[PDB]
């Protein structure tokens, strides 16, 4: 049977959020080539999905 | 809120800034001389990369 107590305080770290990233495929795909967009629009909604 | 499309600024002007002139031609110097040969002994100077 214990006779004395010991009040302790522990810590616990848990992530709840991350980096809200947003990549624009208009600049990533077809950076500056104006003729590149004509072929990029041929694929479809890969920049929308 | 519903994302629809993207936007981009269209370039209006254009900057064709080029480095200042390089190897200058000695044309400015061939017209400024104190002596010149005769007609039958004309000198043929080769000028290139100017």
């Amino acid at each position: 049977i214990p006779t004395n107590f010991s009040i302790s305080i522990t810590t616990e770290v848990m992530p709840v959020s991350m980096a809200k990233t947003s990549v624009d495929c208009n600049m990533y795909i077809c950076g500056d080539s104006t003729e590149c967009a004509n072929l990029l629009l041929q694929y479809g909604s890969f920049c929308t999905q | 809120i519903y994302q629809t499309s993207n936007f981009r600024v269209v370039p209006s002007g254009d900057v064709v800034r080029f480095p200042n002139i390089t190897n200058l031609c000695p044309f400015g110097e061939v017209f400024n001389a104190t002596k010149f040969p005769s007609v039958y002994a004309w000198e043929r100077k080769k000028i290139s990369n100017c």
